């Protein structure tokens, strides 16, 4: 059974999460419109700029995280971003068209619009089953969500300072959840072994979008195409 | 010097 | 009468200008759309990015402005960018409306929506009666398009270093301006001077949205809407 | 050091 303490840190980050994830997608209307080389790369660099800001708010939002030091947070959110983005992503997957289906065609793409924006197969492929079997695992958005802070609150990421205090919070949140699922999630009995797993593959997945992002931003053409915000973010600087 | 980050950081 | 050397400089800038300026505008869609705080922003950041990459398209196509060496090209294209802006806009603005007019009503600016992307009366007011005055000589696209090269080949700018071949390109784009409205415009008799002050207003105009600009760069929530070329074009880096 | 600007440049 779950504590007062738990359960308090199950509602702000669902809260959190609603407060940062809009279901309706009104928004992406104010992007750079798709376009089906490299067509996609405006549309879907304002789409993932977009997703950085929500990130940030999300993490915010954290139990703890506002209090570390910004270099701390700073350090977690560059190592992270890509990764929570491609976690919540999950949300808009769809396993009958094997697409990310944001409220309209326009903005439903597929993995060949992905590659309309530099991206091999290399990384399309484990994205793709990543997804799949994300979604095979029917998380509850409780689930989702712890997720998401124990993958942003990792503190085996470079430049992280704060080693002790990062991996205190996390090992709480671990612990929320592995309650969680042995309370809540009926058959749930090997769920967290098959989440912390998929922490695993998202690290694989991050080192393979630095490859393919270093590529597009060593060529000005493109990063030019980029936001300011996703320069700083998935940019070197330290 | 991460200017963006820092400020959406408040 | 003109040579056939002034002959030819003229017949290169107005071919420059035309594969650098569309008057379809249709490309304009491409950009994050308009809407009517800073809400137009966006809209207007890409307008200006997108009319940058033609300035950089149309001073290459200048005769000997390739041949300098690329520390000058940046410094004429850092310096006169804006300015260049400023000059090649008026071919959409209409006395009419008051406004700048691009093949349809979601690409027509007023002075209202460029207020909303943080501009006061202090920059829209001279702007708008420069452009109102500039619209009134009803110049020769031959002279529209002698006077942004003579603008973007003035030596007088921070950062040039071959003052000396700079400001004998410029003379002799001077020159065939000067001949030009001898032979082939009638009753042209002041239109080389009032030609001239006009490039004094700039100067002004220049001033005042670097003032303004830098308001913007200042503050991150606004200077991240910007893009990568237009912060690295009216940015201050040497 | 004005990557845009120089590429853009050729
Ligand atoms: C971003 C989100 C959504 C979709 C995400 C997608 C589909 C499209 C392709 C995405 C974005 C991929 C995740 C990473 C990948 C990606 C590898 O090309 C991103 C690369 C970015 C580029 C500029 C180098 C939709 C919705 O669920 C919100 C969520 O936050
Ligand atoms: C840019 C062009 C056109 C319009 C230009 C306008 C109208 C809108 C407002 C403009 C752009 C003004 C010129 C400078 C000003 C401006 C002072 O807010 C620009 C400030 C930019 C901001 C990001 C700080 C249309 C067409 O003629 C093509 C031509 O190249």
């Amino acid at each position: 059974m779950l504590s007062d303490e738990q359960m308090q840190i199950i509602n702000s980050l669902v809260e959190a999460h609603h407060k940062t994830y809009d279901d309706s997608y009104s928004d992406f209307v104010r992007f750079r419109p798709p376009v089906r080389r490299l067509s996609m790369l405006p549309h879907l660099a304002d789409l993932v700029s977009y997703s950085i800001q929500k990130v940030i708010g999300f993490a915010k939002m954290i139990p703890g995280f506002r209090d570390l030091t910004a270099e701390d947070q700073i350090a977690l959110l560059k190592s992270s971003a890509i990764e929570i983005i491609m976690l919540r992503s999950n949300q808009s997957f769809s396993l009958e068209d094997m697409s990310w289906s944001c409220g309209g065609p326009d903005f439903k793409y597929c993995i060949n619009d992905v590659t309309k924006a530099g991206h091999t197969l290399e990384l399309l492929e484990p994205l793709v089953k990543f997804q799949v079997g994300l979604k095979k695992l029917k998380l509850h958005e409780e689930e989702h969500v712890l997720l998401m802070a124990i993958c942003l609150l990792s503190p085996d990421r470079p430049g992280v300072q704060d080693h002790v205090r990062i991996e205190a919070l996390q090992d709480r949140l671990c612990d929320v959840l592995q309650a969680y699922i042995r309370i809540q999630h009926p058959g749930g009995r090997l769920l967290y072994a098959k989440m912390i797993q998929k922490l695993a593959d998202l690290r694989s997945l991050n080192e393979e979008h630095s490859k393919q992002y270093r590529s597009l931003s060593f060529q000005p053409e493109h990063s030019m195409q980029l936001t300011p915000l996703v320069l700083e973010v998935f940019g070197s600087e330290v | 010097r991460h200017k963006i980050l820092h400020r959406l950081l408040q």
